[PDB]
């Protein structure tokens, strides 16, 4: 009768109005990456990396058009209710009233499909977070999305995030591995500055730890944490760029060009939108911290989500990416108010490091 | 009829849509008791030889609906070159493409746009496809025959 | 009415007719396709002496697909998710057509007294449940206590 307000599946055309026990699924392309691509080690870490159309179908409605469909792959067949752009996942997300048991069995239907793509058997959160890692590397380089795919681009990866988000806040919710990452999180906040070099060529450095901190960190937590992540990103550009293969401490101490920190600068910029679309999220007392109150946002905010989405790859789009100098990004970045020497807080941050 | 399975719960979508909403050139709608039947209407559409006709057309669905395409074929007598002999429709989008997120409404259009620009190089009927890269005059010649046919119904 | 709906209905006579022993359920007055069980907790069990109310959400593809069953007293059990949800294999992979209501009540009180923490969804209950049984059977009593209130 009625159309759907929220998300809905295109082969039935119905979601959370008219099946509000019905599980969607967006479609998904993942292939079997390198975590760390500066890991000064010989074989890179291997994890994976995926991107997204964003295409939503239920999950009994993708089986029930691929089994109909005998003689074609599984996966050459959802690529035509992917608008012909091919994938080979299926990401679940968790509706209100959907049961945790509908929502579990499609997730571990989702990890069968991530262990035979990329080859990772077990892929645990940690690998989902370095997933959201480098998706949000491929923003911030201005990488390819549809080079694998074949369509899709920041506007549809950008819709993607919350929910590659979410699988990270269930394993951490349901396993009770906030406090762990919460006390290995403020580990890398504490490394002494002779680390810092060091940390920019591992594995699990100083971008993974930002997302790590997006997960389990409230937004008021994120803005006293700025200002020293950013210090610690910044250190990771010149520490990639005047020494690309492996470094221990810093011997080019000199500001460089601003395309050298463009990259980690836009990565923060990317985290902080995404922080501005969820500050509307309950902070605490809830039965749970940041990681159960954002999981329960995600979970009954689809359509808000998505709004501030767009708004927030708009405001990446428009005002981030075009930044030239680093005086320009603390004025859209808004860092001023706290950061009131921009020309001395780079060059001195440079010479801290040994 | 109850609407209860997967199909008809979709096809009264469909035909909502396609009643609410229509196309320009087409309509159609189930009948009054199968609705697994459609009767739908392409009027041929201005600046091709098809204009001024009243080109009717039936679909059949089954319970596999959308996963699986439905049997579409013209009531009307047809010459072109991506129509066979019996009313099927060579059409990659009804066949081998089907995604089942297309509907009936998105079916006629693709349909009523294959009457305008013909696919002659993938050809159903030989006769009419090799006319409508030579002789244009024949071609339309022809399917203004098929015109005054579509009203003698 | 839709095959569903007329399905439903003689679940509801075979559930009011031969009501097995310790489950009670009905649907909604308004709703047919949402129904309210009492589950009481089966005799000699940890369980007992509990009131535990659920809920069963049916749609049109019944009895085909299975219902969402959920419950609505908190429970601690290992195979009963935090929102009451069970990851019960004849409500999910292993379902077939021919069982009802009550062919999933009897099964569900039936988990209660063997648990299978082969496949756990309650990881904390299931570790309790063959570790420690004496705090197994500590925290299943709060639960019980937990269902007497509304
Ligand atoms: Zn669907």
């Amino acid at each position: 009768l009625i159309e759907e307000p929220g998300l809905t599946c295109c082969i039935c055309r119905e979601g959370y109005k008219f099946q509000p026990t019905k599980v969607l699924g967006i479609y998904t392309f993942t292939k079997r990456v390198a975590l760390e691509e500066l890991e000064n080690k010989p074989r890179k870490q291997q994890g994976y990396s995926t991107v997204s159309h964003f295409n939503i179908v239920h999950y009994d409605c993708h089986l029930a058009a691929v089994r109909l469909a005998r003689g074609r792959e599984e996966w050459e067949s959802a690529a035509l209710q992917n608008a012909n752009t091919k994938c080979n996942g299926l990401l679940p997300v968790w509706g209100p009233h959907v049961p945790e048991s509908a929502f579990a069995t499609c997730l571990a239907r989702h990890n069968t499909y991530l262990q035979e793509c990329t080859g990772q058997r077990e892929p645990t959160y940690q690998l989902n977070i370095h997933d959201i890692k480098l998706l949000f590397l491929r923003f911030a380089m201005e990488q390819s999305f549809s080079a694998d795919t074949g369509g899709g681009g920041r506007e549809s990866n950008i819709h993607l995030i919350p929910y590659i988000i979410h699988t990270v806040l269930y394993v951490l919710n349901t396993t009770r591995a906030t406090s762990r990452e919460e006390k290995n999180l403020q580990g890398f906040l504490e490394q002494p500055k002779e680390k810092w070099v060091e940390s920019a060529f591992e594995v699990d450095g100083p971008y993974y730890f930002t997302v790590l901190a997006l997960h389990i960190l409230p937004p008021e937590q994120w803005r006293a944490t700025r200002v020293e992540i950013l210090r610690r990103l910044l250190v990771t550009s010149q520490a990639r760029a005047v020494a690309p293969g492996g470094a221990t401490r810093l011997t080019d101490k000199a500001v460089k060009d601003y395309s050298a920190y463009r990259s980690s600068l836009l990565f923060w910029a990317l985290v902080d939108l995404i922080y501005n679309m969820f500050k509307k999220v309950p902070t605490s007392n809830t039965e749970g911290g940041w990681s159960c109150s954002l999981a329960e946002y995600i979970r009954h905010n689809d359509m808000p989500i998505y709004e501030a989405a767009d708004k927030a790859l708009k405001t990446f789009q428009e005002e981030f990416m075009p930044v030239e100098t680093f005086s320009e990004f603390l004025d859209v970045a808004g860092l001023l108010s706290e950061i009131t020497d921009p020309e001395s807080f780079l060059k001195d941050l440079l010479n801290s490091v040994p | 009829g109850s609407m209860s399975t997967p199909a008809r719960r979709r096809l009264m979508r469909d035909f909502k849509r396609l009643q609410e909403d229509p196309p320009a050139g087409v309509s159609g709608a189930p009948s009054e008791n199968n609705i697994m039947v459609w009767n739908a209407v392409i009027f041929g559409p201005e600046g091709t030889p098809f204009e001024d006709g009243t080109f009717k057309l039936t679909i059949e669905f089954t319970e596999e609906y959308p996963n699986k395409p439905p049997t579409v074929r013209f009531v009307s007598k047809m010459f072109h070159p991506n129509v066979y002999a019996d009313g099927s429709i060579k059409l990659d989008i009804l066949q081998n493409r089907w995604s089942p997120t297309y509907d009936v409404s998105s079916i006629l259009t693709s349909i009523q746009s294959l009457l305008d620009e013909p696919n002659p190089n993938s050809p159903a009927n030989s006769q009419a496809a090799q006319l409508y890269q030579e002789n244009k005059r024949e071609y339309e010649k022809r399917v203004s025959a098929i015109v005054e046919q579509s009203w003698r119904d």
